[PDB]
């Protein structure tokens, strides 16, 4: 459930959301649209399949994995879009024509949206334009994204998450830098405060020679998860391919 | 249509990095100096220079 | 002041086991690789094992499968569990702190591989006899 | 001593000459038009919007 | 007043010939190209392009100047 | 770059993909971490 | 494993005169930084070894100036310029640039 | 550059000009808008249309 | 709606329009008659400048381009080690160096830019002259992003 | 969003009171190239925006 840097959040500015889009496909002859966001869908808190809810990233310095329901996600390009299906990392929906696509979660009054530009154009199949597939007509060859959840258009590669620094972990007191890990989590830290230094602290620990809070970094070793090869994360030292997951909704 | 995949970036943010040579299609790599990049804390580095 | 106290040694039977502890003070304990070295009576010392600040553990060849070094940074200690005791394990064991844990170059800054041991504890005697 | 010449009005270009006095050692003389500013005198008639 | 972020268009590709240039341009959106000669006569032209195209421009000894989108002006001088 | 066959491979699954798309990365400017770059359009689409 | 050899095994000395201890490695001990990981320690009877020299020429703080370290490659020497009574004890060279760390067998320095 | 006004640097005196050919990119009357300049023949003051 | 293109792209001679005050900056046109009263202390008595006994000029490969596309070498025999000023006495060739350290004997290589297909000009070092004679080829490139340093 | 007229509406439950007035609001931009949104990466240029 990584969170990354959307170019357009709710208000005006680029900022970090769990539901950034990064890429979009629009080649299905029906106009069905497949979207990839950093969030997940159809999985419960531990990751086990549960259609009615989804899990995503937390806006806190503990930065755990939080959850919500399907009834409060919305897709819209020019008007609201009708969701057709969802599978973990991926969404698919029908959208009206427009210039950009927006995914929005409405956790009550907590609105978090990402928008990305994509000139989606009403397309058709045949030698004549038409608004809708007519009741009567010839049956010709077309290609539409398969609504089935368990299809596969390909695979995407996932890797161990890299370092993810924080500042609540760090603190400045009387010109000395201390670390404040959360409860029971072995948090690795490093810096040069003069000479270089590294280790892991699970409790509030002091640092020597450290005069400024900006001098050091601390973060917990969360190797129990795999993250997409997103361009808005600093990867781990070893970026070996460690997981592949299917790209649902194969263009059948 | 090519899909342009951009791997996750890397920082050796007070050492030195070199762009190696890969075998990927139209592979491109480059190195930058002082960047001091922020992601969600507001600092991911020591030695801002 | 930097200080290392060793404890847990004494008399033991061959084939037995014992846990040694080294409590450290006066410096950032989590920031350094801790070493166990040994010197049995009348011989030179003998490096036994090291645990990095990243919990990476290396051992001498003579101590494989029997000695396990561990560490807790919260209470500032490094321990050595010893199993399958034998006669030549009889020695004074010294808990040792490197003055420097690594150095930095243009390719980055590196871990455990050291240049010198700056601090030694008083050491604790282990005597394996029948 | 006085020396006269005519440089070309081109910003940033070096122009070189050698002033040669009657008996003294010849002296190099190089000129760059580092910047130029053609400014006229203007009067404010009015504003509109 | 304040500051805004504005895109930088694709840097064109210069394809060259005797006293002049052929700029190959790509721009997903209407983007303005403006050029002018560096002699007595400006002969300046400005135009908006979409898609991908190419434009031939004669360059004299006095030189030619072009501005592509928000990129800074660029100067040239024929041989 | 920017023309048909800008990316080529012996097969869809072939791992010896060769392309010349005139991708050039740009120096990061904004304080936040990200990668800027510019590139020619997919000449497959241009031919289409 | 790096083999470290010291010579002489016994070095009777006289107070007031110089003395030297020679040290050979089976391998080079230079790092990528160019610093060489050789260190000289003194051990007194009933006491843990105390660092004298690190980075063959650099003297540790509080060490008397009469101690000095020289050498390069694999050949190194510790020189006492003016032996004192407290200088008796067992002197060891050790290295840390190669795993496992290796130390010289040691030289006993005693007053003639 | 008028042939009259001298420039001085502490020992060096110099006199420039006048220009070989006079020039001005500005016509008689101009319009200023947010740093943009136009050679627009605006109506004179009081002659609104 | 119908303002048209402002002057920042229309002013000829490629010169940049700026406001507060209104002006045009870096505007290349015409020539400046300039006359300088050089201080006498700048000059040095010629008894001190290192009188070169002989010089021979050999023009290397040269190309008449806007840049310093030509080079040459002067083989010199002089009497003393000094700082000879070097100059080109043609209006169609300009050097890159102005003064060069000079030994009692040696050779110095120089760089220059010219517009003529034939480089048949005069060079002075510590005053004294030599003809540099050679053929300059047409420029291989069709441009440089740099103004022609010579007419 | 871009449109041809602007509408203000109060929804006092079912009591709906709205006013609509013509105004050709056109999506405008700054610079020498049109764009849908301010991109993440780009040059920083002078603008004038209504202060919030």
């Amino acid at each position: 459930p990584y969170l990354g840097f959307c170019p357009y959040c709710r208000h005006s500015a680029p900022c970090f959301s769990p539901i950034k889009i990064e890429n979009v496909w629009d080649e299905s002859d029906d106009g069905s649209i497949r979207i990839q966001v950093s969030a997940q869908f159809g999985y419960n808190q531990a990751g086990t399949a549960d259609v009615t809810k989804f899990r995503y990233m937390s806006f806190d310095h503990d930065h755990d994995i939080k959850e919500d329901s399907m009834d409060k996600i919305a897709i819209s390009t020019s008007g609201p879009c009708r969701r057709l299906g969802h599978k973990g990392y991926f969404l698919l929906a029908q959208c009206p024509p427009g210039d950009s696509v927006t995914v929005s979660i409405t956790s009550g009054a907590s609105e978090n949206s990402c928008t990305v530009e994509k000139k989606i154009r009403r397309k058709f199949v045949g030698r004549e334009e038409y608004l809708f597939p007519p009741v009567h007509g010839k049956l010709v060859k077309c290609h539409v994204y398969d609504h089935l959840k368990e299809t596969s258009a390909g695979y995407i590669t996932m890797h161990r998450p890299g370092p993810h620094a924080y500042k609540s972990y760090l603190e400045e007191a009387s010109g000395e830098v201390y670390i404040k890990p959360p409860s029971g989590k072995n948090v690795t830290y490093e810096c040069k405060c003069g000479d270089y230094s590294t280790g892991i602290v699970s409790t509030r620990t002091k640092m020597n020679g450290c005069t400024k809070a900006k001098q050091c970094i601390a973060y917990k070793s969360d190797q129990t998860k795999w993250v997409f090869n997103s361009p808005d994360l600093i990867r781990h030292t070893d970026h070996s391919v460690q997981g592949k997951l299917h790209i649902p909704f194969r263009l059948t | 249509r090519f899909h342009t995949v951009i791997p996750s970036p890397q920082v050796k943010c007070c050492g030195s990095l070199e762009c190696k040579a890969s075998s990927k299609a139209d592979y491109t790599c480059r190195v930058f100096g002082g960047v001091y990049p922020f992601m969600w804390g507001g600092a991911q580095c020591f030695c801002d220079s | 002041e930097v200080q290392l106290v060793e404890s847990g040694g004494g008399l033991a039977k061959p084939g037995g086991s014992l846990r040694l502890s080294c409590a450290a003070s006066g410096f950032t304990f989590s920031s350094y690789a801790m070493h166990w070295v040994r010197q049995a009576p009348g011989k030179g010392l003998e490096w036994v094992s090291v645990i990095s600040s990243h919990y990476s553990t290396y051992y001498a060849d003579s101590v494989k499968g029997r000695f396990t070094i561990s560490r807790d940074n919260s209470k500032n200690t490094v321990s050595l569990q010893v199993n399958s005791l034998r006669a030549e394990d009889t020695a004074v064991y010294y808990c040792a702190k490197v003055g420097r844990s690594g150095y930095c170059t243009a390719s980055g800054c590196n871990a455990l591989l050291f240049d010198w041991f700056d601090v030694w504890g008083p050491g604790v005697l282990v005597t394996v006899s029948s | 001593f006085e020396h006269a010449t005519t440089v070309p009005n081109v910003p940033g270009i070096p122009y070189k000459a050698l002033v040669e006095r009657a008996g003294y050692a010849p002296l190099n003389l190089e000129i760059t038009v580092v910047s130029s500013e053609l400014t006229p005198s203007t009067n404010k008639e009015y504003v509109t919007c | 007043p304040t500051v805004c972020p504005v895109p930088l268009a694709h840097t064109p590709t210069v394809t060259k010939w005797f006293k002049g240039i052929t700029l190959h341009l790509t721009a997903t959106r209407p983007t303005l190209l403006t050029t002018r000669k560096l002699g007595l006569r400006a002969d300046a032209t400005a135009e908006w392009i979409t898609g991908t195209t190419s434009r031939n421009f004669s360059v004299g000894r006095e030189g030619l100047e072009y501005v592509w989108g928000n990129h800074e002006p660029v100067r040239v001088w024929a041989q | 770059p920017g023309a048909f066959g800008d990316i080529q491979a012996s097969s869809l699954d072939a791992t010896d993909i060769v392309a010349r798309t005139d991708i050039r990365l740009l120096k990061p400017s904004v304080k936040n971490i990200h990668v800027p770059y510019t590139q020619a359009v997919s000449g497959y689409e241009m031919w289409k | 494993d790096v083999v470290m050899t010291q010579s002489p095994l016994s070095l009777p000395v006289t107070p007031g005169q110089p003395a030297s201890i020679s040290c050979r490695s089976s391998q080079s001990l230079v790092h990528s930084n160019g610093n060489t990981s050789l260190s000289w320690y003194q051990q007194k009877a009933g006491h843990p070894p105390r660092l004298l020299i690190y980075q063959v020429s650099n003297r540790y703080s509080g060490v008397p100036d009469r101690f000095s370290g020289t050498g390069a490659g694999t050949d190194f020497t510790l020189t006492i310029s003016r032996v004192e009574t407290e200088d008796v004890g067992v002197y060891y060279c050790g290295q840390g640039a190669h795993l496992p760390p290796a130390f010289g067998q040691g030289t006993k320095v005693e007053i003639k | 550059v008028n042939g009259v006004t001298p420039g001085s640097s502490r020992d060096l005196k110099v006199i420039a000009g006048p220009i070989s050919a006079a020039f001005s990119p500005f016509d008689h009357k101009v319009v200023i808008r947010k740093g943009l300049v136009y050679n627009y023949d605006f109506p004179e003051y009081g002659a609104m249309k | 709606n119908n303002s048209g293109r402002p002057l920042q792209e229309t002013a000829p001679f490629g010169c940049k329009i700026e406001v507060e005050p209104l002006r045009a900056s870096n505007c290349a046109y015409g020539h400046i008659p300039i006359s300088i009263d050089i201080p006498d202390a700048a000059f040095v008595r010629s008894s001190e400048s290192p009188t070169i006994l002989e010089v021979s000029c050999t023009v290397a490969d040269c190309i008449y381009s806007a840049d310093f596309g030509g080079s040459l070498t002067l083989q010199y025999k002089a009497d003393r080690e000094g700082h000879c000023p070097v100059h080109s006495h043609s209006t169609t060739a300009v050097l890159k160096e102005a003064t060069t350290h000079v030994t009692a004997v040696g050779s110095i290589t120089l760089h220059f830019s010219t517009s003529s297909p034939q480089a048949n000009f005069i060079v002075s070092l510590c005053g004294k002259k030599t003809t540099c004679n050679a053929e300059c080829k047409p420029p291989a490139d069709h441009i440089i992003g740099e103004p022609h340093k010579v007419d």
